[PDB]
């Protein structure tokens, strides 16, 4: 209101510009970052009516018709996350149920046609085919999961049920998205709380001065305020373009594991989670993301004898795509992921000359079929 | 244009100012009119006060108002020194006084600052630069008597003059010569006093009139004594200027749901921002929002493109300000459009804007992409029979301009 | 003798309206777990301000004197209960409090163990401030357990200097304010409930 | 001149500090920069969307005022059919799986 | 620590709090930039005696 103190704002010239298009900028960065996120899908997949994905139940991070229309994990999440003084909050250009049709895009395209719609048109694959070709991924044999087909799927069931639940037990998890609400919360705060504040003038409330000094005298004073004042906004905008920074980091790294994992398969150790990463769903939560990642962890601890490679007629075998164990009186070659022993046979193996060379080759035969 | 100090704009959506619903009027709110000064007492009174030795009354703990004595016509003359009549109204004191005593029409003019000669020097005695008001009348009626009312005197003779405020009630006879008078009048003794003599038939100068002279102390002790304070009606659901008690705002006032205790006069909000208000003159407590203010922002295809706009009012309601209420703001010169399209100038909340067909901006929900259902069944596959090789740019910023700046060539040169 | 005063006497530091919120202040107050003075009538210092406290039930405290000389040189103030109202009045008055019913150089006057009384008594040139509540007990003869909010009387008008202070004739209690901070629960109806001492221990000041 | 050197000392602060944030910006852009030209061009990358949209075949850097040009050269499928599959077949009584 | 100065300093409001809370989420950024290179392994595996 004070036209007194606009007029003597008037001699500190551009930073009233500088200050709103360095918020500007910022501004505009949210939209670019949930962008690069989530609108990396071209066509929006659906979701297919019959839910026949071999055992694999997935409505637990399917959309729920019956709510925006997000899944039940999405649903938990926005619940356990969930002004005046010249200073407005924008709307983001994406509406939260534009963000849920997108997570819905991604998670009915990965389910319906693998990897396929990251690099073209979505091709229809069946489900435990496309859990047969991410085994083959790791190094596990297709028939590894044909032959435990039901054992996976009910272990997957329960690790994205019974366990992935401990969200409606505990708020705690999501401690990274809550603290990006209280920062710029508190930021915020502190920045109106500063209107109090004398910064050395007779009062902090402008029009308490101007009733109570001359007018030459009343300069002064509101000289005194606009100097505060003005140091205390820098001071905020500052502490939100370095805030912006790390934020743009988080989106880039989250826009990266969306298209690695997610739409692909990634074979960067520990990137989509611990183990052998098979898969992994995004779900929307509040200024942020959730990658459920699906992993393969091996489970055993007891040994085997070994060898680099065996001799047979004077010459030195190597496994084509495996490992040679003893049981401690029979050897086998396996697959090196997961117990398949096999009997070593000429197509088992290769051939590289003389019995001579390597050092711990061990005298065993090779079958030939 | 103006904002992007340009005579041409690319497609876009651009802040250009802000506006801010503005104060239809002002509201002023104080308590009952109550305890008024007793300033009557000292006009109105059968007896008044000789000149001799003059009789003052104080004035504390209580509400002047000084424009009843400039306005009533009860009074022959009105004079002022120092700070002006309307200004002892806008003033706040410690205590006030006000001295009082009947003159002769001829010797009023004795009270007024720097005077000299036997009522100034010897009865009332007002500094150079004195602040204060003098309120004189006619009261041959009240204060006349057949052969002369003796009541009324003025000190004639003094060992000394007055000092400025000095009062002064001493009656000793006169000494003239070198005989001690012993407290008698005779040889060169006299007594100190003499009278105006007033009669009903006396001449305007030879006449009574009663005087009162307003006078005032400010201390460190805090005012017991200020002028009157206004107020106005009420008027709710709109934007006004306020004063609730001296509390200054300017906002929407309404009804309110809080629940105040009885001392209690306003209330906060986290930050220590007023956000309601008791009403001195009722029991009602009033809710008090901020007037509706936001972001101009004007929405264009390119200059080269067309010179038709649609202006957004970011954050404020259509009733505030063909046109459109977005979830963003109100939104006016833009079509609403039951299509969608990709989002072409982003407005906010999933709605964007276009200039399309004859021509105009148009507002629509923004279309994420085309829907598609995969083909699923656990026995179909797709299998690709061709490849299209493709070639795709990409462009990454790599460095920026080695600029270096002199400090001190910058700030001083 | 001594009594401890637990967490009570926090009056209500401003006339402000506040709720649902936790707010911090920085008013002259009782510490809390201090010790305070117990009694069942001596001239005392006033100090920095005053809180009393009395277990009514007789109604035997009729008021209070508070000045610097209390007896001539200058003005000082009295306050008594004059049965169905309260006489304030600011003379050079000249008195034994004991005598309480037999009582110019003036400039002022006004007219206003079932149980305990507590007040509180504040000056800093800017006006005499009186803040008070009254609640049941049981029948203890020192301060219960529990948060007290003190509600503001009156703000007289005075202007008199306080160094000492002496009553007018059940136990009483005399404690003395300090320059302490605090944190005020105002829950939804806007009464103070809980408060923290600020500086009374570190899992205060946490 | 003291409030034109503190208003002037002020206003290139202000300067420098949003010129260190920027340089930032554009030292994450050049360390992205040098990981396309390590794994897009030196390389074939088989990580996905890194090198373009579809399966990665190789790249070439160009070329521009304060950056780079990469041209990601990549095989997209097309001319899709449907046809039915199996995840084994059965044989004498044994599963074949393809290899 | 001297009073005449800290007295003065209060009337600029919260700055001394925003600064040394800026300062804490440093502090603490730089043990969780050691765990996140260096914590990455579930046990204190050992080598052989030979
Ligand atoms: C999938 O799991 C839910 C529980 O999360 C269960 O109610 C539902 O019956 C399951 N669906 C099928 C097809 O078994
Ligand atoms: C097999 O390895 C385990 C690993 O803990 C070791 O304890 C054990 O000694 C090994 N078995 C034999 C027969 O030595
Ligand atoms: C090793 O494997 C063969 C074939 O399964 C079995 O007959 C033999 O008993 C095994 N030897 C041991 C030590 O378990
Ligand atoms: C393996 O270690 C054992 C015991 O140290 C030794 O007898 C044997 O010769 C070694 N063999 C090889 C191939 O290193
Ligand atoms: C392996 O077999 C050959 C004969 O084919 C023999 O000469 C050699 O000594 C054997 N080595 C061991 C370690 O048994
Ligand atoms: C100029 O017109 C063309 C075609 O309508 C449009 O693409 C371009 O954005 C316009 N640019 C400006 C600066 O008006
Ligand atoms: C706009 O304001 C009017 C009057 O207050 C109200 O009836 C209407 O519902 C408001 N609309 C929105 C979207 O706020
Ligand atoms: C959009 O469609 C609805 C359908 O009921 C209609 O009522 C509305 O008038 C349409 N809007 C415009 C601007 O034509
Ligand atoms: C593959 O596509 C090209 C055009 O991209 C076309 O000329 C060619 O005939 C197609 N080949 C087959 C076998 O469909
Ligand atoms: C607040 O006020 C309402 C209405 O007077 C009352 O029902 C409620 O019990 C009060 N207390 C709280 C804690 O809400
Ligand atoms: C057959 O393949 C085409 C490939 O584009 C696909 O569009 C179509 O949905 C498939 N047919 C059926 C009946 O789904």
């Amino acid at each position: 209101d004070s036209t007194e103190c606009s007029n003597l704002l008037l001699q500190y010239g551009s930073f009233c510009t500088q200050l709103n298009r360095a918020l500007t900028g910022i501004a505009v960065e949210q939209d670019k970052n949930t962008q690069e996120v989530f609108a990396q899908v071209k066509q929006i997949y659906k979701t297919p009516p019959i839910k026949d994905f071999g055992g694999f139940n997935f409505s637990q991070i399917l959309p729920d018709p019956s709510k925006s229309k997000r899944s039940f994990i999405e649903d938990l999440l926005f619940n356990k996350v969930t002004k005046f003084n010249g200073l407005t909050v924008l709307p983001p250009l994406l509406t939260d149920e534009m963000i849920a049709q997108y997570t819905s895009a991604l998670l009915a395209g990965t389910i319906t046609s693998g990897w396929t719609f990251g690099a073209g048109a979505a091709l229809q694959i069946p489900f435990a085919m496309q859990m047969a070709y991410r085994f083959n991924g790791i190094g596990v044999t297709q028939n590894v999961l044909y032959e435990n087909q039901k054992l996976i799927a009910n272990q997957f069931n329960s690790a994205i049920g019974k366990i992935q639940d401990s969200l409606s037990s505990t708020a705690s998890a999501l401690g990274k998205l809550q603290d990006v609400v209280n920062q710029n919360a508190q930021a915020l705060n502190t920045l109106v709380k500063q209107l109090s504040s004398n910064f050395g003038a007779i009062s902090s409330v402008l029009n308490d001065i101007l009733s109570r000094l001359d007018k030459v005298e009343a300069e002064v004073q509101i000289d005194r305020l606009i100097t505060g004042r003005l140091q205390s906004l820098q001071t905020y905008v500052t502490q939100q373009l370095i805030r912006a920074a790390e934020i743009r980091a988080s989106a880039n790294l989250a826009a990266t594991k969306m298209s690695e994992c997610v739409l692909g398969q990634s074979k960067r150790v520990d990137f989509c989670g611990k183990g052998y990463h098979l898969m992994s769903f995004p779900q929307s939560a509040p200024h942020g993301v959730v990658f459920l990642h699906v992993t393969y962890v091996p489970a055993q601890e007891k040994n085997f004898t070994t060898a680099p490679a065996i001799c047979h007629d004077g010459k030195a075998h190597f496994p084509r795509e495996g490992v040679f164990v003893s049981n401690g009186t029979h050897w086998f070659v396996t697959q090196r992921n997961f117990y398949e022993p096999q009997i070593i046979t000429t197509d088992n193996t290769f051939v590289s000359g003389n019995c001579d060379v390597v050092i711990g080759i061990v005298n065993n035969t090779v079958y030939d079929p | 244009k103006c904002t992007l100090k340009s005579f041409t704009v690319e497609k876009g959506i651009y802040q250009t100012s802000n506006f801010r619903v503005q104060p239809t009027e002002s509201i002023v709110r104080f308590p009952n009119i109550t305890n008024l000064c007793p300033f009557g007492e000292v006009f109105n009174a059968t007896r008044f006060a000789s000149v001799y030795a003059w009789n003052r009354k104080r004035i504390s703990n209580c509400v002047a108002d000084y424009s009843v004595l400039y306005n009533s016509a009860s009074f022959s003359t009105f004079k002022c020194y120092g700070v002006s009549p309307t200004k002892l109204n806008d003033l706040c004191f410690t205590n006030v006084y006000a001295d009082s005593f009947v003159i002769r029409g001829d010797e009023v003019r004795q009270i007024a600052p720097g005077q000299t000669g036997k009522i100034a020097d010897y009865n009332y005695k007002l500094p150079d630069d004195f602040t204060g008001c003098v309120i004189a009348w006619n009261s041959n009626n009240l204060d006349s008597k057949v052969g002369g009312n003796y009541n009324y005197l003025f000190r004639l003779f003094r060992k000394s003059n007055l000092k400025p405020f000095e009062r002064d009630i001493s009656t000793e006879i006169y000494q003239a010569g070198s005989t001690p008078c012993n407290g008698v009048e005779g040889f060169n003794c006299y007594f100190p006093l003499q009278s105006y003599g007033f009669q009903p038939t006396n001449g305007v100068g030879y006449q009574p009139y009663r005087v009162v002279v307003l006078s005032f102390e400010l201390l460190h002790a805090p005012a017991t004594v200020c002028g009157p304070k206004k107020s106005t009606n009420l008027v709710k659901n709109k934007c006004v200027n306020f004063n609730f008690n001296g509390l200054t705002g300017t906002g929407v006032l309404t009804e309110s749901n809080k629940k105040f205790l009885p001392f209690q006069q306003f209330g906060r909000d986290i930050a220590d921002t007023t956000d309601a208000v008791r009403d001195p003159q009722t029991l009602e407590i009033l809710d008090i929002t901020p007037c509706s203010f936001g972001g101009v922002s004007v929405i264009t295809p390119g200059t080269n493109t067309s010179n038709q706009v649609a202006v957004l009012y970011q954050g404020v309601n259509c009733t505030e300000v063909n046109v459109f209420q977005t979830r963003a703001g109100c939104l006016i010169g833009a079509e609403h459009v039951n299509n969608s399209y990709e989002c072409d100038i982003p407005i906010g909340a999933g709605i964007c804007a276009s200039y399309q067909t004859s021509q105009s901006v148009i507002a629509y929900t923004m279309s994420l992409g085309a829907e598609n259902s995969v083909a699923y069944s656990n026995n179909s596959i797709a299998i690709p029979t061709n490849f299209t090789i493709s070639v795709t740019t990409e462009i990454l910023p790599v460095s920026m301009t080695k600029t270096s700046v002199d400090c001190t060539m910058y700030i001083c040169g | 003798a001594y009594t401890n005063s637990f967490t009570r006497g926090v009056y209500y530091p401003d006339k402000v309206f506040r709720s649902s919120v936790l707010h911090s202040t920085q008013d002259l107050f009782l510490p809390f777990f201090s010790n305070v003075t117990w009694f069942h009538n001596p001239v005392l210092p006033f100090n920095d301000g005053v809180y009393f406290a009395s277990t009514e039930k007789s109604n035997i405290i009729r008021g209070w004197i508070f000045g610097t000389t209390l007896d001539s040189k200058t003005q000082s103030l009295l306050i008594v209960n004059n049965a169905t109202n309260v006489v304030i009045k600011v003379c050079e008055f000249q008195f034994c409090n004991d005598p309480f019913l037999g009582v110019n150089n003036c400039t002022f006057e006004y007219v206003s163990f079932k149980n305990l009384r507590e007040f509180v008594f504040k000056n800093i040139d800017g006006y005499f401030k009186i803040y008070s509540k009254h609640t049941p007990i049981n029948l203890v003869r020192d301060l219960p357990q529990g948060f007290s909010a003190l509600e503001p009387l009156v703000d007289l008008p005075i202007g008199i200097n306080i160094t000492r202070f002496q009553t007018l004739l059940a136990a009483y209690y005399v404690g003395y304010l300090q320059p302490r901070t605090f944190l005020l629960k105002y829950n939804e109806n806007g009464t103070i409930t809980d408060a923290v001492d600020c500086a009374l221990d570190p899992l205060s000041e946490t």
